[PDB]
This record gives structure tokens, sequence and C-alpha cells, in this order.
């Protein structure tokens, strides 16, 4: 199942187009540059997700670019203050095909703690979003383990071999909710560890 | 409330009877002697007071119930630290004025004179430490000092 931009569609993939297809996806999930935008104590989880205990460099994507036209992925990691909504959305809007939009963090996410006067409730109000991270913050391997469900969906969708020539629609896959694939083992779950230890 | 030996020799009137400590009451006196445990005898005292409660007022109803068990427990050697101060408090909160009517100062009266006269047999039932809580696996507890 896909959704297409240019409504839910189905699979639109000849034998060596798809092959074409596969080494895009695996070149651009395995080529993620992100934007260093910095907006709140989330961005200070993500850039310690860029240091030597994480080591996000493994997945390739520790270039962090400072203009948004060299970077494929933005990462809202922080509130979504009201005066900065202008400036998140002009930085998107100045990101170049294709892009992709991680939502870290609960102020990300839905606006989280601060239904408050001078903060939009969520990113998504605005700008559309690939994978969410619930925390606040998320710890760096949760935004680690994003960057990932960020790679399985880019590793499924198709777009566009050039501009010039076929389908200029962009399909994203409708993924499987990872609540829902995770609820077998989280179900199943009887004891945990006691909190009196270390 | 109880008197000793020392106050035999006392007049048999409401004043005299009065600044001992004590009450004139009904006069009708009652003797004991030393081979009755004043642990036991307060306790089937309170036991009457208590089951004869007319349950109107909170201190009385929901006290001298309380100064029962701690008396019960006192007579089994399973007192606990704290038992007599509880039991000192009780008969402080239960006099005259803090109850609807005057059953349960009357009730107090032989147990705070017997902690008075014979703090040595309340004590000697109070063997255990003091222990209101079972441990809950998972929660530290707050260790008071
Ligand atoms: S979600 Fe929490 S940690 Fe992240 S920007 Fe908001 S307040 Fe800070
Ligand atoms: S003190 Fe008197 S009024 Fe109060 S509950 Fe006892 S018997 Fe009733």
């Amino acid at each position: 199942d896909y959704t297409l931009t240019r409504e839910i569609v189905t699979d639109p993939l000849n034998v060596f187009m798809g092959k074409l297809n596969d080494m895009v996806n695996w070149g651009r999930k395995n080529s993620i540059w992100p934007y260093n935008f910095g907006l709140s104590c989330c961005y200070v989880e993500m850039v310690t997700s860029f240091t030597a205990v994480h080591d996000v460099a493994r997945f390739g994507a520790e270039v962090l670019r400072a203009s948004p036209r060299q970077a494929d992925l933005m990462v809202v990691a922080g509130t979504c203050f009201t005066k900065m909504a202008p400036v998140i959305q002009r930085l998107y809007d100045q990101m170049l095909e294709p892009k992709w939009v991680i939502s870290m963090g609960a102020c990300a996410n839905s606006g989280g703690m601060y239904d408050i006067y001078s903060v939009v409730q969520g990113v998504d109000k605005f700008i559309p979003v690939d994978v969410y991270i619930p925390g606040c913050p998320p710890r760096p391997e949760a935004y680690m383990q994003a960057l990932m469900l960020l790679q399985e969906s880019i590793g499924k969708e198709r777009r566009p071999l050039s501009w010039v020539v076929g389908d200029q629609g962009v399909y994203r896959a409708n993924m499987q909710s990872e609540r829902e694939r995770k609820r077998g083992e989280r179900i199943a779950v009887t004891n945990l560890r006691t909190p009196d230890e270390i | 409330d109880f008197l000793t030996e020392a106050h035999l020799d006392l007049p048999m009137e409401f004043e005299s009877i009065g600044k001992a400590g004590s009450r004139l009451g009904t006069a009708l006196a009652m003797a004991v002697d030393h081979e009755i445990n004043m642990v036991s005898l307060v306790r089937n005292l309170e036991e009457f007071f208590a089951r004869e409660s007319c349950g109107w007022c909170t201190p009385c109803r929901d006290g001298l119930p309380w100064s029962v068990k701690i008396l019960r427990a006192l007579e089994r050697g399973e007192g606990q630290p704290g038992d007599i101060e509880t039991l000192e408090q009780l008969c402080r909160f239960l006099g005259p004025g803090k109850t609807f009517c005057a059953h349960a100062p009357g009730a107090v009266e032989p147990l705070q004179s017997a902690i008075k006269y014979f703090r040595e047999e309340f004590e000697a039932g109070i063997k255990q430490p003091f222990s209101n809580t079972h441990l809950i696996n998972g929660i530290q507890p707050n260790l008071l000092k």
C-alpha cells in the first residue's frame, strides 16, 4: 500500500527499473545529511548522538550541513515556537528534493508539555513529518532508532529517476505501525527489574 | 484513680480524696493485692469501658478500643515502643470537656493512675520493636530517624 503525492494507490513497480530504484533508494538511505538546526534541548540530545559515545557517523549521517540546500533531512529537534515557525517553514522550503523530516521530542510532535500561548502545537501543523520520536528528550539512541526507521521508509519509496522521463509522482509506503509491530513482544513482558538497584 | 498504701490514711470525703489525685465516687473501695497484675486489671477495666461506650462521640468510641488493644498487646508481651506514650496521650485527650459525657474521663482515670504508680508493669510488656508497615518489593522505604 502506497500514498501518492503529485491518494492511496498500489505499488507502481520492468525488472531493470526496479533495480535502479532500489539502487537509488539504497544510496539515499545510506547517505542522509541532516541540517544543523537547533531549537531546544532535543537538539542537545541529537548532537550527543553525533559524538564518540554513540557515533551516528557509522550510519553515514554525520555530515551536518549548515545550508538547507546541502541537507537531505530536517530534524525538528525542539519546540516550534511561534516566532520560529516561519523560520522553520522557510528553511524547509529552502531544502531540495528529496527531503525528509524527523520530528524529535514531545514539543515537535505535539507541543508536548507546552500547551501555551507562544508555542505551535506540533510541527505537523504546517510541515509534513516522516518519523516521529516520543520523548522529552528522546535519548540519542532513540534518535538513531528513528534514523533507522527513516532508512526503512526510504528503502521502499518510489521516486522518479529523472525529471524528464517517466512518472514524476512521489510514492511513500504505508508501513505497518511500530506499535502494532511490537505489540506482540511488548504485551508478553511479565517481570521487570525492581527500581531499588543500579 | 488507683491509690497506694500511703493514701489509706485519708478520710473518705470528696475533698480529701480529690486532692489525692482520685475521686470519692461511690465510696465503695476495691482492694488490689500483690498477686494481681496491674496491666491485666486495667485491660479488664478498659474492656468494660470500651464496650460500654454509647458510640455517640469519637474519643471514647474510637480511642477506648485503641487503649484496649494496646493493653491486650502489653498483657502478652507484644507491646511496642510508643505504646505507653499513646496510652498517656489517650488519657490526656479523653479527659473532661473533650468527650460528650463523663464516661470516658472515668474510663481513663484508672489507666493514668496505674501508669503513674505502676509504670514498671506497663514497661515490662514492651518487647517487640515498633512495626506498623510491611516491606513492599520494589519500593525503598523512607527510614525516619
Ligand atoms: S520535548 Fe522536552 S527535551 Fe525536547 S525540546 Fe521539548 S522540553 Fe526540551
Ligand atoms: S463519652 Fe459518653 S457520649 Fe461519648 S461515646 Fe462515650 S458514653 Fe457516649
